[PDB]
Protein backbone atom coordinates (compact mmCIF):
# COMPACT_ATOMS: atom_id res chain seq x y z
CA UNK A 1 0.00 0.00 0.00
CA UNK A 2 1.66 3.46 -1.22
CA UNK A 3 1.97 6.08 0.89
CA UNK A 4 1.25 4.35 4.23
CA UNK A 5 3.60 3.75 7.10
CA UNK A 6 5.19 0.64 7.74
CA UNK A 7 4.59 0.12 11.33
CA UNK A 8 0.60 0.48 10.15
CA UNK A 9 1.11 -1.36 7.25
CA UNK A 10 2.23 -4.57 9.16
CA UNK A 11 -0.80 -4.78 11.22
CA UNK A 12 -3.81 -3.65 9.20
CA UNK A 13 -2.78 -5.05 6.14
CA UNK A 14 -5.11 -8.07 6.52
CA UNK A 15 -7.93 -5.27 4.98
CA UNK A 16 -6.14 -4.67 1.48
CA UNK A 17 -7.20 -8.24 0.54
CA UNK A 18 -10.80 -7.98 1.78
CA UNK A 19 -13.55 -7.14 -0.72
CA UNK A 20 -14.56 -4.02 0.60
CA UNK A 21 -11.71 -2.67 0.31
CA UNK A 22 -10.51 -3.76 -2.90
CA UNK A 23 -13.75 -1.97 -3.98
CA UNK A 24 -13.27 1.47 -2.35
CA UNK A 25 -10.04 1.44 -3.88
CA UNK A 26 -11.29 1.10 -7.20
CA UNK A 27 -14.26 3.60 -6.47
CA UNK A 28 -11.51 5.93 -5.08
CA UNK A 29 -9.10 5.42 -8.34
CA UNK A 30 -12.14 6.05 -10.47
CA UNK A 31 -12.99 9.02 -8.55
CA UNK A 32 -9.90 10.58 -9.21
CA UNK A 33 -10.08 10.26 -12.88
CA UNK A 34 -13.53 12.20 -12.68
CA UNK A 35 -12.90 14.83 -9.70
CA UNK A 36 -10.15 16.61 -7.90
CA UNK A 37 -10.36 14.40 -4.75
CA UNK A 38 -9.06 14.71 -1.32
CA UNK A 39 -6.28 14.44 0.48
CA UNK A 40 -3.92 14.28 -2.08
CA UNK A 41 -2.58 10.44 -2.76
CA UNK A 42 0.40 10.62 -0.79
CA UNK A 43 -1.43 12.28 2.22
CA UNK A 44 -4.14 9.87 2.57
CA UNK A 45 -2.30 8.23 5.16
CA UNK A 46 -0.54 11.05 6.86
CA UNK A 47 -1.79 9.64 10.55
CA UNK A 48 0.28 6.34 9.37
CA UNK A 49 3.21 8.34 8.81
CA UNK A 50 3.38 10.76 12.11
CA UNK A 51 4.57 8.04 14.06
CA UNK A 52 4.62 4.38 14.50
CA UNK A 53 1.48 2.70 15.53
CA UNK A 54 3.44 1.45 18.88
CA UNK A 55 3.69 5.26 19.63
CA UNK A 56 0.07 5.83 19.55
CA UNK A 57 -1.27 7.08 23.33
CA UNK A 58 -4.43 9.23 22.54
CA UNK A 59 -7.14 8.89 19.78
CA UNK A 60 -9.65 11.85 18.11
CA UNK A 61 -12.38 10.23 16.21
CA UNK A 62 -13.14 12.34 13.39
CA UNK A 63 -16.16 12.63 10.59
CA UNK A 64 -14.50 13.22 6.78
CA UNK A 65 -11.85 15.46 5.25
CA UNK A 66 -12.20 18.83 4.99
CA UNK A 67 -13.02 19.43 0.65
CA UNK A 68 -11.17 22.67 -0.22
CA UNK A 69 -7.90 23.25 -2.08
CA UNK A 70 -4.82 22.90 0.26
CA UNK A 71 -7.16 22.11 3.06
CA UNK A 72 -7.12 18.23 4.09
CA UNK A 73 -3.92 16.44 4.29
CA UNK A 74 -4.59 12.83 6.26
CA UNK A 75 -4.90 14.58 9.78
CA UNK A 76 -9.15 15.10 11.36
CA UNK A 77 -9.86 18.65 12.76
CA UNK A 78 -6.04 19.52 10.41
CA UNK A 79 -5.53 22.03 7.88
CA UNK A 80 -2.11 22.78 6.55
CA UNK A 81 -1.09 26.22 6.45
CA UNK A 82 -2.06 29.57 5.79
CA UNK A 83 -5.42 27.82 5.30
CA UNK A 84 -6.97 29.69 8.82
CA UNK A 85 -7.96 27.16 11.12
CA UNK A 86 -11.75 25.98 10.80
CA UNK A 87 -14.23 26.67 13.36
CA UNK A 88 -14.66 23.69 15.45
CA UNK A 89 -10.00 23.96 15.79
CA UNK A 90 -10.87 27.58 16.50
CA UNK A 91 -12.97 25.62 19.48
CA UNK A 92 -10.32 23.20 20.42
CA UNK A 93 -8.13 26.36 20.81
CA UNK A 94 -10.34 28.40 23.43
CA UNK A 95 -11.06 25.37 25.90
CA UNK A 96 -7.31 24.42 25.22
CA UNK A 97 -6.31 28.13 26.16
CA UNK A 98 -8.45 28.03 29.69
CA UNK A 99 -7.53 23.88 29.92
CA UNK A 100 -4.26 24.10 29.55
CA UNK A 101 -1.36 26.70 31.20
CA UNK A 102 -0.23 29.29 28.73
CA UNK A 103 -1.52 27.84 26.08
CA UNK A 104 -1.59 30.74 22.99
CA UNK A 105 -3.55 30.12 20.17
CA UNK A 106 -0.44 29.27 17.59
CA UNK A 107 -2.30 31.19 14.38
CA UNK A 108 -2.15 27.95 12.24
CA UNK A 109 -3.88 24.85 11.93
CA UNK A 110 -1.75 22.00 11.31
CA UNK A 111 -2.03 19.06 14.18
CA UNK A 112 1.09 17.47 12.91
CA UNK A 113 3.16 18.13 16.47
CA UNK A 114 0.48 16.49 18.15
CA UNK A 115 0.79 13.29 15.74
CA UNK A 116 4.40 13.16 16.03
CA UNK A 117 3.32 12.42 20.03
CA UNK A 118 1.21 10.05 19.15
CA UNK A 119 -1.90 11.47 19.14
CA UNK A 120 -3.79 9.38 16.29
CA UNK A 121 -5.76 11.87 14.48
CA UNK A 122 -8.14 9.48 12.38
CA UNK A 123 -11.24 10.45 10.49
CA UNK A 124 -14.06 8.32 9.15
CA UNK A 125 -13.81 8.90 5.86
CA UNK A 126 -10.13 9.18 4.64
CA UNK A 127 -11.15 11.17 1.09
CA UNK A 128 -13.99 13.17 -0.37
CA UNK A 129 -14.58 14.99 -3.57
CA UNK A 130 -13.43 18.68 -3.48
CA UNK A 131 -16.57 20.72 -2.76
CA UNK A 132 -18.62 18.25 -2.11
CA UNK A 133 -18.86 17.48 1.56
CA UNK A 134 -19.76 13.44 2.71
CA UNK A 135 -19.25 12.18 -1.08
CA UNK A 136 -17.10 9.58 -0.21
CA UNK A 137 -19.64 8.64 2.64
CA UNK A 138 -20.29 4.77 3.11
CA UNK A 139 -18.21 3.72 0.61
CA UNK A 140 -15.76 1.45 2.62
CA UNK A 141 -13.62 3.68 4.72
CA UNK A 142 -15.77 3.53 7.80
CA UNK A 143 -15.36 -0.29 7.80
CA UNK A 144 -11.68 0.25 6.82
CA UNK A 145 -11.56 3.00 10.20
CA UNK A 146 -13.84 0.65 12.40
CA UNK A 147 -10.95 -2.27 11.83
CA UNK A 148 -8.08 0.99 12.98
CA UNK A 149 -10.33 0.96 16.15
CA UNK A 150 -10.76 -2.11 16.98
CA UNK A 151 -6.72 -3.16 16.23
CA UNK A 152 -6.05 -0.59 18.97
CA UNK A 153 -8.59 -1.29 21.02
CA UNK A 154 -7.85 -5.23 20.83
CA UNK A 155 -3.63 -4.35 20.92
CA UNK A 156 -2.76 -1.66 23.35
CA UNK A 157 -3.91 -0.67 26.87
CA UNK A 158 -5.09 2.69 28.58
CA UNK A 159 -5.42 4.82 25.55
CA UNK A 160 -7.41 7.49 26.06
CA UNK A 161 -10.13 7.92 23.19
CA UNK A 162 -11.97 11.70 22.77
CA UNK A 163 -15.03 11.10 21.38
CA UNK A 164 -16.11 14.40 20.15
CA UNK A 165 -20.14 14.03 18.99
CA UNK A 166 -22.76 11.71 18.48
CA UNK A 167 -21.14 10.40 15.97
CA UNK A 168 -17.52 9.55 16.91
CA UNK A 169 -19.44 8.75 20.12
CA UNK A 170 -21.26 5.71 18.07
CA UNK A 171 -17.82 4.95 16.29
CA UNK A 172 -16.43 4.08 19.41
CA UNK A 173 -18.93 2.45 21.57
CA UNK A 174 -17.32 -1.06 21.67
CA UNK A 175 -13.51 0.68 23.03
CA UNK A 176 -13.12 -1.86 26.11
CA UNK A 177 -14.02 0.69 28.88
CA UNK A 178 -11.70 -2.00 31.32
CA UNK A 179 -8.91 -1.16 29.71
CA UNK A 180 -9.19 2.02 27.73
CA UNK A 181 -9.87 5.62 28.75
CA UNK A 182 -13.07 6.94 27.24
CA UNK A 183 -13.95 10.85 27.23
CA UNK A 184 -16.70 12.11 25.54
CA UNK A 185 -18.51 15.27 25.20
CA UNK A 186 -20.69 17.92 22.68
CA UNK A 187 -18.91 18.50 18.92
CA UNK A 188 -16.44 21.37 19.67
CA UNK A 189 -18.11 22.82 16.21
CA UNK A 190 -19.67 26.00 16.48
CA UNK A 191 -23.37 24.77 16.30
CA UNK A 192 -22.69 22.18 19.23
CA UNK A 193 -19.87 23.64 21.18
CA UNK A 194 -21.51 25.08 23.99
CA UNK A 195 -23.73 21.85 24.54
CA UNK A 196 -20.37 20.11 26.50
CA UNK A 197 -17.19 21.23 24.70
CA UNK A 198 -16.53 24.25 26.71
CA UNK A 199 -15.13 23.35 29.96
CA UNK A 200 -15.05 19.53 29.25
CA UNK A 201 -10.83 19.96 30.25
CA UNK A 202 -10.00 17.02 27.97
CA UNK A 203 -6.74 17.97 27.30
CA UNK A 204 -5.67 18.16 31.01
CA UNK A 205 -7.44 15.19 31.90
CA UNK A 206 -6.03 12.86 28.88
CA UNK A 207 -2.75 13.98 30.99
CA UNK A 208 -3.33 13.03 34.32
CA UNK A 209 -5.14 9.64 32.70
CA UNK A 210 -2.06 9.59 30.89
CA UNK A 211 0.44 10.46 33.67
CA UNK A 212 -1.60 7.76 35.63
CA UNK A 213 -0.94 4.91 33.18
CA UNK A 214 2.61 5.41 33.58
CA UNK A 215 3.36 7.49 30.32
CA UNK A 216 4.34 10.67 29.00
CA UNK A 217 1.75 13.36 29.01
CA UNK A 218 0.94 15.26 25.51
CA UNK A 219 2.48 18.51 24.93
CA UNK A 220 -0.77 20.15 23.80
CA UNK A 221 1.66 23.37 22.81
CA UNK A 222 4.16 21.45 20.58
CA UNK A 223 2.62 22.87 17.58
CA UNK A 224 4.12 26.79 18.32
CA UNK B 1 -26.37 31.78 -8.36
CA UNK B 2 -25.84 29.26 -5.81
CA UNK B 3 -27.48 29.65 -2.45
CA UNK B 4 -24.41 28.98 -1.01
CA UNK B 5 -22.81 32.56 -2.55
CA UNK B 6 -26.48 34.24 -1.91
CA UNK B 7 -26.04 33.80 1.85
CA UNK B 8 -21.85 35.11 1.56
CA UNK B 9 -23.75 38.33 -0.72
CA UNK B 10 -26.32 38.85 2.60
CA UNK B 11 -23.73 38.09 5.37
CA UNK B 12 -21.38 40.54 3.76
CA UNK B 13 -23.56 43.16 3.09
CA UNK B 14 -25.20 42.58 6.85
CA UNK B 15 -21.76 42.80 8.53
CA UNK B 16 -19.44 45.42 5.98
CA UNK B 17 -17.12 42.31 5.17
CA UNK B 18 -14.97 41.96 2.00
CA UNK B 19 -16.83 40.85 -1.19
CA UNK B 20 -14.37 38.86 -2.53
CA UNK B 21 -12.65 36.96 0.61
CA UNK B 22 -12.59 33.32 0.04
CA UNK B 23 -14.92 31.71 2.45
CA UNK B 24 -14.11 27.68 3.25
CA UNK B 25 -16.87 25.09 4.68
CA UNK B 26 -16.98 22.84 7.54
CA UNK B 27 -19.52 19.60 7.16
CA UNK B 28 -20.37 18.27 10.76
CA UNK B 29 -23.19 15.35 10.75
CA UNK B 30 -24.83 15.73 14.37
CA UNK B 31 -28.89 14.82 15.86
CA UNK B 32 -30.85 18.30 15.40
CA UNK B 33 -31.41 17.85 19.44
CA UNK B 34 -27.49 18.77 19.63
CA UNK B 35 -28.04 21.79 17.07
CA UNK B 36 -31.04 23.08 17.36
CA UNK B 37 -32.86 25.91 19.85
CA UNK B 38 -35.45 24.05 21.81
CA UNK B 39 -38.41 25.65 20.27
CA UNK B 40 -37.53 23.48 17.20
CA UNK B 41 -36.59 20.39 18.20
CA UNK B 42 -39.93 18.19 18.70
CA UNK B 43 -40.66 14.70 19.03
CA UNK B 44 -41.63 13.23 15.07
CA UNK B 45 -40.37 16.75 13.55
CA UNK B 46 -36.47 17.03 14.15
CA UNK B 47 -35.86 15.52 17.26
CA UNK B 48 -33.34 12.50 17.31
CA UNK B 49 -32.74 13.36 13.26
CA UNK B 50 -29.24 13.22 12.15
CA UNK B 51 -28.47 16.81 10.52
CA UNK B 52 -25.77 17.33 7.71
CA UNK B 53 -24.07 20.94 8.70
CA UNK B 54 -22.33 23.51 6.66
CA UNK B 55 -20.68 26.14 8.57
CA UNK B 56 -18.84 29.07 7.04
CA UNK B 57 -15.69 30.62 8.12
CA UNK B 58 -12.66 32.83 6.62
CA UNK B 59 -10.61 35.51 8.67
CA UNK B 60 -12.65 37.97 9.22
CA UNK B 61 -15.71 35.73 9.66
CA UNK B 62 -13.31 34.31 12.48
CA UNK B 63 -12.47 38.04 13.72
CA UNK B 64 -16.16 38.78 14.16
CA UNK B 65 -17.12 35.72 15.53
CA UNK B 66 -19.92 35.38 12.69
CA UNK B 67 -20.40 31.58 11.84
CA UNK B 68 -23.44 31.43 8.77
CA UNK B 69 -24.73 28.00 8.10
CA UNK B 70 -26.71 25.95 5.93
CA UNK B 71 -28.82 22.57 7.86
CA UNK B 72 -29.47 19.69 5.88
CA UNK B 73 -31.57 16.45 6.29
CA UNK B 74 -30.82 14.09 3.43
CA UNK B 75 -30.67 16.36 1.16
CA UNK B 76 -33.71 18.34 2.31
CA UNK B 77 -32.81 22.14 3.03
CA UNK B 78 -33.46 22.58 7.05
CA UNK B 79 -31.74 25.59 8.00
CA UNK B 80 -30.08 28.82 6.55
CA UNK B 81 -28.51 31.12 8.91
CA UNK B 82 -25.76 32.85 10.70
CA UNK B 83 -24.37 32.23 14.67
CA UNK B 84 -23.23 35.67 15.97
CA UNK B 85 -20.57 37.31 18.85
CA UNK B 86 -23.13 35.94 21.03
CA UNK B 87 -23.72 33.01 20.18
CA UNK B 88 -27.56 33.44 19.38
CA UNK B 89 -28.49 31.47 16.39
CA UNK B 90 -30.71 33.30 13.81
CA UNK B 91 -32.92 32.06 10.68
CA UNK B 92 -33.03 33.28 7.66
CA UNK B 93 -35.12 29.88 6.66
CA UNK B 94 -36.21 26.91 9.15
CA UNK B 95 -38.35 23.72 7.90
CA UNK B 96 -38.69 20.99 10.48
CA UNK B 97 -38.82 18.01 8.10
CA UNK B 98 -42.59 18.58 8.06
CA UNK B 99 -43.37 22.45 6.31
CA UNK B 100 -41.66 25.69 6.61
CA UNK B 101 -41.56 27.50 9.81
CA UNK B 102 -39.62 30.20 9.20
CA UNK B 103 -39.15 31.82 5.74
CA UNK B 104 -37.17 34.79 4.97
CA UNK B 105 -35.15 33.90 2.10
CA UNK B 106 -35.98 37.10 0.20
CA UNK B 107 -33.83 38.93 2.02
CA UNK B 108 -31.40 37.32 -0.23
CA UNK B 109 -32.05 39.25 -2.57
MG1 LIG C 1 -19.27 13.63 6.89
MG1 LIG D 1 -31.84 33.91 17.58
Amino acid sequence: MEFFGESWKKHLSGEFGKPYFIKLMGFVAEERKHYTVYPPPHQVFTWTQMCDIKDVKVVILGQDPYHGPNQAHGLCFSVQRPVPPPPSLENIYKELSTDIEDFVHPGHGDLSGWAKQGVLLLNAVLTVRAHQANSHKERGWEQFTDAVVSWLNQNSNGLVFLLWGSYAQKKGSAIDRKRHHVLQTAHPSPLSVYRGFFGCRHFSKTNELLQKSGKKPIDWKELL
Amino acid sequence: MTLELQLKHYITNLFNLPKDEKWECESIEEIADDILPDQYVRLGALSNKILQTYTYYSDTLHESNIYPFILYYQKQLIAIGYIDENHDMDFLYLHNTIMPLLDQRYLLT
